[PDB]
């Protein structure tokens, strides 16, 4: 699961789960 | 106990162990996990409510490579008792409760043998659904 | 206070609550049992469950834990939250619907000598095989089982710290009397 | 710029909550201790417990949170959440229900001076056994036991709190105008004493607490009419 | 949302929950305190206890949450987690035997000229009089007394929002009528 620990480590490196995933400002 | 330091010291932080991770070799695999359950006590049956009350003991073992060592290296050690959110867990809980107590009451230790064995025997109160025949 | 702060700050610089409180690992932790019972709370006879108030005396030696009083300005004993430390995993193996183990992790009373005194409060919901062929002139033989869950009788001993329950502190019931109690 | 960051700073950027307000260790914290009635919820007499609303106010000296207003633009008091503070840990001893602590943690109050205050609310179930001889024309001697439960008499003392007059309040008050009394149960007496014991040598350290002596008259009107 | 990712880095990179969010300690922190009554949810006559399924609409301003939409893509709005932020300490005087203070920390909606707006549910066990002379057929005047626990009027004003508790969004009663509403 080497692959999956790399993965899961640049997905959640600078990510904040408290701030609503909008891809641009206003997008719904 | 320079060794069972010396030994968490190197499965833990030595080798970097990711509790998140599954212990498979690659992600196609699936874990082997064997469950028992010993009934301590049947606490109730209650009709009108028709829930049953049961304090089980439940068995889970499973093998994890990640957590093997030499017990001749380590001072003939051949069991571990690790806290269970330190390792990864297969999260079984209970379907078919009928008040949101999901999971097991009382997390107890891991047992961790050195030929990579984890063995777990929570305890647990469960209050769970049970449809009741009054014929 | 300053005294203290240090020596807290010593003591837990690489302390493991992980690893058991002996110097060598083929040595057995020597953990003194006491229970104290404040009150009998009550005794349900359908569900055959003694629902009682309790004190679990815990005494055990942390090797790691131990101080010179003069180098700390004669600190000779300090207070630690429980959770910080190693602690024995007692559990009430004849729970009925209750808790299983402590939940109430007050402080424990560290000595310099690494002595740990820790007496958390529990309320204990115990399984009692109720006889009822008497009643309402029954009497009632209720046990309360207590062992390391996970620590066998090699890497942890438990020894009772008297013959008998505490009861000295122990109020009194409008139901039921207590004729004979012990520890086995 | 907020003058009360800064003597937050000041306060606490070197500060343990978990030692004792004591320059050595054979000296004794004082607490000066108050309880404040709000309302007798119930007395069930089935569980024998009294369930009661509560706050405990709760003053004492604190030397390393001593700090003078002039040096801080005149700031006098300073409230912070009490988890940064150390705190004696008082606790309802004679509670049924496994509640040994309050209900809100309130923040503490930080005067100049080093005064440290706590004003947390609390609901109690405590243990009152019920002496049925007289029911339902009975009344109830109901016991509110307060302690440490870290600290012995040789680490923590307690005191009664005084009132502008400067007379002891060792007794429950109760605030006459917002209080409703319960409609069962009328408040009678409420002394409070402060024990010492366990201090002779085979015992070791002294210990110590506080219990007040709820006394409670039922009011039998329903028994009387339905009954 | 990176533009919503850096704001909420640089909003609390230095910043304190302890403190007052004024500029200057002389300040007030003016509060606007509107209650909604959702559902009447129970009254017990023998234990006077009133208990109400409610809504705690809290405004403020933070002077330390403030940014030029500008700077961050035109990002006016973000919603924060309650608990990071200070919060006043609103507390129901006459609770019963429910929560004192609230306890559901649900996200406040962060304007960008610092405005804080936070409307947490709650359920409110009050302590009322209750006057059973003319039951069936009796009227109650029930109360919730809610104020600051800690901070004092020259700290803290609180201020209400209207003279009557919300009820757009009441739910109807099967037991009780609400005659009249007002907050004082
Ligand atoms: C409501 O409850 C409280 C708490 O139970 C109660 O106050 C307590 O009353 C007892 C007496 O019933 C007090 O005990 C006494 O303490 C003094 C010393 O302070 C002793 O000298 C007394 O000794 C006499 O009684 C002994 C009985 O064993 C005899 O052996 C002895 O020879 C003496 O005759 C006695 O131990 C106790 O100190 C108080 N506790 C307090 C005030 O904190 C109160 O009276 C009750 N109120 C009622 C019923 O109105
Ligand atoms: C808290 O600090 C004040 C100063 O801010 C202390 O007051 C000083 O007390 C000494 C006597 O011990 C005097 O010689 C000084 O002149 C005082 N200073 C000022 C500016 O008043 C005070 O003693 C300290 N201790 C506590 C806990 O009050
Ligand atoms: C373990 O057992 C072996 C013999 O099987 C012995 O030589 C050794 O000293 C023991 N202890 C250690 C530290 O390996």
């Amino acid at each position: 699961s080497e692959a999956e620990g790399r993965l899961r480590e640049k997905l959640f490196s600078g990510y904040d789960s408290s701030v609503r995933p909008a891809r641009e400002v206003g997008d719904r | 106990l320079n060794e069972e330091e010396r030994l968490i010291r190197h499965l833990f932080q030595e080798k970097g162990y990711n509790k998140e991770l599954r212990p498979v070799a690659h992600k196609e695999e699936s874990v082997d996990v064997a469950l028992a359950l010993t009934l301590s006590n049947l606490i109730s049956l209650k009709e009108v409510e028709e829930t049953l009350t049961t304090n089980v003991w439940i068995e889970h073992g499973w093998t994890d490579n990640r957590l093997k060592w030499n017990a001749e290296e380590f001072g003939n050690i051949s069991v571990l008792r690790l806290p269970p959110d330190m390792v990864w867990l297969p999260e079984i809980v209970l379907e078919n409760n009928n008040d949101g107590s999901f999971q097991i009451s009382y997390s107890c230790n891991v047992l961790v043998y050195h030929y990579g064995f984890v063995y777990w025997l929570p305890p647990a109160i469960f209050r769970s659904s049970c449809p009741i025949s009054v014929t | 206070s300053e005294h203290e702060t240090r020596l807290v700050a010593k003591l837990f610089k690489d302390y493991s609550s992980v690893v058991r409180p002996v110097e060598d690992h083929r040595q057995v932790v020597e953990v003194t049992v006491g229970l104290q019972l404040i009150q009998l709370i009550n005794v349900d006879e359908v569900n055959q469950i003694v629902t009682t108030n309790v004190r679990l005396k815990q005494q055990w030696v942390d090797y790691n834990l131990k101080w010179n009083p003069d180098d700390y300005g004669g600190v000779k004993k300090i207070h630690i939250p429980s959770e910080k430390i190693w602690r024995p995993d007692l559990v009430l193996y004849n729970n009925a619907d209750g808790d299983f183990a402590i939940v109430k992790f007050t402080k424990v009373l560290l000595q310099y000598t690494g002595h740990i005194t820790w007496t958390p409060p529990a309320i204990f919901k115990s399984y009692c095989e109720i006889i009822v062929t008497h009643f309402p002139f029954d009497e009632q033989n209720c046990s309360m089982k207590l062992g390391t869950w996970t620590y066998d009788g090699s890497v942890v001993a438990i020894n009772p710290e008297s013959d008998q329950p505490d009861l000295s502190n122990f109020m009194e019931s409008g139901e039921w009397v207590i004729k004979e109690s012990r520890g086995w | 710029k907020n003058e009360e960051l800064r003597l937050y700073h000041h306060l606490f950027n070197n500060y343990d909550p978990g030692s004792r307000p004591v320059r050595e260790p054979e000296d004794t914290v004082t607490i000066s201790l108050k309880v404040t009635l709000t309302n007798l919820i119930s007395l069930n007499e089935k569980e024998e417990t009294l369930t009661t609303s509560v706050w405990i106010g709760i003053d004492w000296q604190d030397y390393r949170l001593n700090y003078s207003k002039d040096d801080f633009g005149g700031i006098e008091t300073l409230r912070v959440p009490s988890e940064l503070v150390w705190l004696p840990e008082i606790v309802l001893e004679n509670n049924i229900d496994g509640q040994f602590g309050v209900a809100y943690d309130a923040n503490v109050l930080v005067y100049e001076g080093g005064s440290v205050t706590w004003l947390p609310p609390a609901i109690y179930r405590s243990v009152c056994a019920v002496e049925v001889t007289y029911f339902p024309f009975d009344w109830q001697n109901c016991s509110l036991i307060f302690r440490s439960q870290t600290y012995n008499a040789e680490e923590v003392e307690f005191t009664f709190a005084v009132d502008n007059d400067g007379k002891t309040i060792n007794k429950i008050d109760i605030d006459t105008e917002a209080y409703t009394e319960n409609g069962e149960w009328a408040i009678d007496f409420c002394p409070g004493v402060i024990r010492r014991h366990h201090g002779g040598a085979t015992d070791g350290p002294g210990e110590t607490d506080v219990i007040y002596s709820l006394i409670i008259r039922r009011k039998p009107l329903f028994y009387v009419i339905n009954i």
